[PDB]
Parts: structure tokens; C-alpha cells; sequence
């Protein structure tokens, strides 16, 4: 196709690959600690893990959109005054 | 007159690993 690159890093044998010292959180961090915390969250209270369907956060968008019905209402009925 | 030296075993240098270092190809671009 297009013969692209996945992502790589090798070992550094080097005094160079210990000092990086930083702390910055990407996307696949943050999405590993949404679905560990989904999985937790799904495990103390539906007490299966197998996380096919989670009810919880069916539940918790629901009421987030909720939430945004209100905000485009709002929005909405501003802009009619 | 002069002193005897003994044919030692020589200390080791620090060794060379003579291995072939293979990089993987850059992306191509897709367009």
C-alpha cells in the first residue's frame, strides 16, 4: 500500500536514554486510564470485567447529554432575544 | 647488565563489538 512505520524505540546502551526526567502524558495515556478506570468502575459495581457492554457509561452519557440539551436550549432561546 | 622481562600475557583492551546496525526505511508519503 504504502509501506508506512509503526512506532519503534530500541535499547540506548548509551549515557543518554536515563536522562529524560520528564513527565508529559499523551493520547494513549490518558485513553488507558479512561478504559482502566472503566474497567474498575465496571468491576465494583456490575462485578463482571469483561467490559462488552458498560452500563455505567451509558448512564453517565446519558445524563451528559442531558446536560448539553440544556446548553443548546439555552443557546437556542438567546438567540430568539 | 640488564634485567629479564617475562612474555606476560597481555591486558585486555576494551572490546569492540563489530556488529551490523541495521536502520528500518523512512515513510513514503502516501498522497
Amino acid at each position: 500500500d504504502r509501506r508506512s512505520f509503526s512506532s519503534r524505540t530500541p535499547v540506548n546502551e548509551n549515557p543518554d536514554g536515563v536522562q529524560y526526567r520528564r513527565g508529559f502524558v499523551t493520547r494513549h495515556q490518558v485513553s488507558g486510564w479512561r478504559f482502566v478506570m472503566r474497567r474498575i468502575a465496571s468491576g465494583v459495581a456490575l462485578h463482571d470485567t469483561r467490559m462488552l457492554v458498560d452500563p455505567l457509561r451509558t448512564q453517565s452519557r446519558a445524563v451528559l447529554t442531558g446536560a448539553l440539551i440544556l446548553v443548546t436550549g439555552l443557546v437556542g432561546c438567546f438567540i430568539f432575544s | 647488565s640488564r634485567l629479564i622481562f617475562e612474555h606476560q600475557r597481555r591486558l585486555t583492551p576494551p572490546t569492540t563489538r563489530k556488529g551490523t546496525i541495521t536502520i528500518e526505511p523512512p515513510p513514503q508519503l502516501p498522497r
